[PDB]
């Protein structure tokens, strides 16, 4: 289930083709807005525990943005994920 | 007004923090509390301290000799 959530958020990096129309909500707003170079998520796994989240790389004056914006997203999920993204996860 | 990002220029620095959630507010709030109020109040009683016990002997003298000039006053009047 996670890594279904994951997906919803997805990936980005700037050489993507397609950008404003991209259904991940971060990665289109990071697009349009030019909020970073690369982000992607992820979900490590050892033994009983593990790091879940996201790393994205970008300009001094867009840490704020990118931040609020991925974490925004995060608590979409928590409590408004809707059927379809789901599907596409 | 200036913003986080324009402020100025940091070389080589790491900042190592944890979560208020993970510590506690008051570590060794008198344990290590009280030690270091004596140690600021010593490091600055001498600067602060002498001007107010100047004012504060000026004062109690400065009434005593206010009632001694009048109630004292008689006194002699001897004739």
């Amino acid at each position: 289930a996670l890594q279904v959530a994951n997906a919803i958020i997805g990936h980005y990096d700037c050489t993507y083709g397609g950008g404003a129309h991209l259904s991940s909500p971060l990665a289109s707003i990071a697009a349009t807005n030019k909020l970073c170079q690369s982000f992607q998520t992820f979900n490590i796994c050892y033994a009983d525990t593990g790091l879940l989240g996201a790393h994205f790389v970008c300009d001094h004056m867009s840490i704020d943005d990118m931040m609020f914006v991925l974490q925004g997203q995060w608590m979409r999920l928590c409590t408004s994920a809707t059927e379809s993204e789901v599907l596409r996860g | 007004g200036r913003q986080f990002g324009h402020l100025t220029r940091v070389r080589h620095v790491i900042t190592y923090s944890l979560s208020p959630f993970e510590q506690r507010a008051f570590p060794h709030y008198f344990s290590k509390g009280i030690p270091n109020v004596l140690r600021r109040t010593r490091a600055c009683i001498l600067r602060v301290a002498p001007p107010f016990v100047a004012f504060y002997l000026v004062y109690t003298w400065g009434t005593q000799e206010f009632e001694k000039s009048k109630r004292k006053n008689p006194a002699a009047y001897e004739n």
